[PDB]
């Protein structure tokens, strides 16, 4: 969309500045503590193979991105619903009011819900969200990390050999970065080119570029369908 | 079978 390509511009100004190779990186001078997002996915679980994948965001809500493409969110009051469909159409309703068609996909996303809530830590527990829903609108893994890409712009990229998280926020043009022992530090990406970040988040920047770029590329692909 | 940290 056109967050993704104001991602992508955000990006390459810090990148092309090369944040790891200054004199004297001040790193904790890009800080803001104010720009920390309101949403992000705190756990997910993918059974794509047959359903599709479930996830929770940080405020406890719950999601599924069906592979049929359709999502379906559960608000935090457990009782709220969204379901959007594949163009992106979305319609609102509860779980008290049975709406018939969806009752199969409510069904699921319960089953996806407990198990999110009894085997999986919730990331950036440790974190105050920011005062305020967004739905999954795609996803894909790579053999380091997997790449979600919620509909109100933001990109989250969660590392699986050192379980470091990336999350993008295009509005706030910042940046959110979980390291392994769950501290986490906000950064305003026109602060980092200005300057400089460490060798580590220099690489997953740079990373979160190329990743970007394949989001761009799936909905170019994803839209010769439609 | 794939999911985020237990």
């Amino acid at each position: 969309d056109c967050h993704l390509s104001d991602m992508l511009q955000q990006l390459h100004s810090v990148n092309a500045s090369k944040p790891s190779e200054r004199g004297l990186v001040r790193q904790e001078e890009a800080e803001d503590p104010a720009c920390i997002p309101i949403f992000w996915v705190s756990k997910w679980v993918d059974y794509s193979d047959k359903y599709g994948l479930g996830y929770q965001l940080c405020d406890n809500s719950v999601g599924v991105l069906f592979n049929d493409s359709t999502r379906l969110i559960l608000y935090n009051d457990g009782d709220s619903l969204q379901y959007i469909e594949r163009d992106g159409t979305e319609s609102y309703l509860t779980v008290s009011s049975h709406p018939n068609s969806l009752m199969k996909k409510i069904t699921l996303l319960k089953y996806f819900r407990n198990y999110m809530s009894e085997h999986l830590l919730k990331a950036g527990a440790n974190i105050t969200p920011r005062e305020g829903l967004p739905y999954l609108r795609t996803w894909f893994r790579t053999r380091s990390a997997i790449i979600l890409h919620l509909s109100n712009g933001s990109v989250q990229i969660n590392f699986f050999q050192d379980h470091t998280k990336l999350i993008l926020c295009p509005l706030m043009a910042a940046v959110t970065y979980i390291d392994e022992k769950r501290d986490f530090r906000t950064y305003r990406l026109s602060l980092l080119e200005e300057y400089g970040c460490c060798k580590e988040l220099a690489s997953r920047l740079r990373y979160a570029r190329t990743m970007v770029d394949k989001l761009l590329s799936s909905r170019s692909a994803s839209n010769r369908l439609k | 079978p794939l999911h985020s940290t237990m």
